[PDB]
């Protein structure tokens, strides 16, 4: 009734795209700490019984091909779909190693009318990437997507080179503690509070020092989502 | 701490 | 701990901006059915014990001034703040009767560092307006504790029935009436998502606009669970 | 039905 059916034979895929090293010509810096995030996510979603696939350092062309191919798999026996993007970004954009890709292009492959074996099932996109440079089918084709953004629209997102990103480390911690207990929006709300309260940047550069972050949940889900059943 |  | 404190002496303000009639020079059509929405919202939030203020047909200048003034009130004894916007729109924009205002300009007045009597309290913006023309077919961040309940997905038109009111506001009020005494707010809004997505489909003599669907969009920067009761 |  009010909750997604999560007792299909499989929970579904968890695709993790981990972009650390970028082509020199793009002028984008290496994302130290992202391997910590990727490993944390792999273990966290493994324990939720997702079929995890980790991909590292994909070009924009490889990202689009991977998403297209995954969207053409038969997900009939799968409850849900999860994609995690770890990269540089701007508003609406995630970076391949050699240039940007529109988030819309990626998510469009999974529209209710374009991936029929995921129609009516939750499709979760978890995005650790900047969104700018500020500091501090009788159902809709866009239905059943959830975007868990690391940061508010327009804002930078913070990544610690030793500890991993504020958002991903918090997300994994909350999933570990609460996935057997809380509905997903409430888990993400705990993530919001953790990031907002427990982190503040430290920098020798006054422009970047003492800055804060709030993640942003964007839900077009039509049911409650529990990882257990 | 670094930005993405 | 995990839930916003909602037992201050007052629940807070509910400001409803109801823009129906637009200056002829803007070329914007009148929004038939919006009074039905405004009345439904007034009653719904009255029953949740909000101090409701209804404003009709405000210019862009009046919207900015109203929101500035409300942000300068002392909200110390209030649990929360709610603003409902009913108008034409595009992505990031809501229309005054004489032209657009950036949503960011409106919401900025209520930032944690700019409205101190609402710092740490939930600030809810409920928006019935188009977001484009696509058809479906301190030690706290200053942006923390905002919730945007959008009628439609980013980039998309939003649907309003001239007789019944808008799909989103109709559904929102129905779900608040049924569930505000028993469900957390994100779960209420999820029920609103399902209602809009499943129970409505446009009817038009124009093939371009016929048989279209809508999904609302919850954008949450809240840090706690929100229950209207205590 | 009309759009906003």
């Amino acid at each position: 009734d009010n909750s997604y059916k999560m007792d299909y034979p499989e929970m579904g895929l968890c695709i993790i795209i981990n972009n650390k090293n970028f082509h020199k010509s793009t002028g984008m810096t290496s994302r130290s700490g992202t391997d910590v995030d990727a490993a944390n996510l792999r273990e966290t979603f493994r324990n939720l019984k997702y079929e995890v696939r980790n991909k590292n350092d994909l070009t924009r062309e490889e990202i689009v091909e991977l998403m297209r191919d995954v969207s053409k798999e038969d997900h009939s026996k799968r409850s849900s779909f999860v994609c995690v993007l770890l990269s540089h970004g701007e508003e609406g954009i995630i970076f391949g190693t050699n240039g940007p890709v529109d988030l819309k292009k990626i998510t469009n492959f999974f529209r209710g009318d374009r991936c029929r074996s995921l129609t009516g099932k939750p499709k979760l996109f978890i995005i650790q990437a900047c969104r700018g440079t500020e500091l501090d089918h009788k159902i809709p084709v866009e239905a059943d997507f959830l975007y868990a953004y690391s940061t508010a629209p327009g804002y930078y997102s913070w990544r610690n080179s030793k500890d991993g990103s504020w958002f991903i480390q918090s997300l994994c911690a909350m999933l570990k503690q609460y996935a057997d207990k809380l509905e997903f929006m409430h888990i993400l709300t705990r993530v919001n509070r953790k990031v907002a309260t427990e982190f503040e940047s430290f920098s020798f550069d006054a422009t970047f020092h003492a800055k804060k972050q709030i993640p942003c949940i964007k839900s077009m889900l039509t049911k409650e989502l529990y990882f257990y059943h | 701490d670094e930005v993405d």
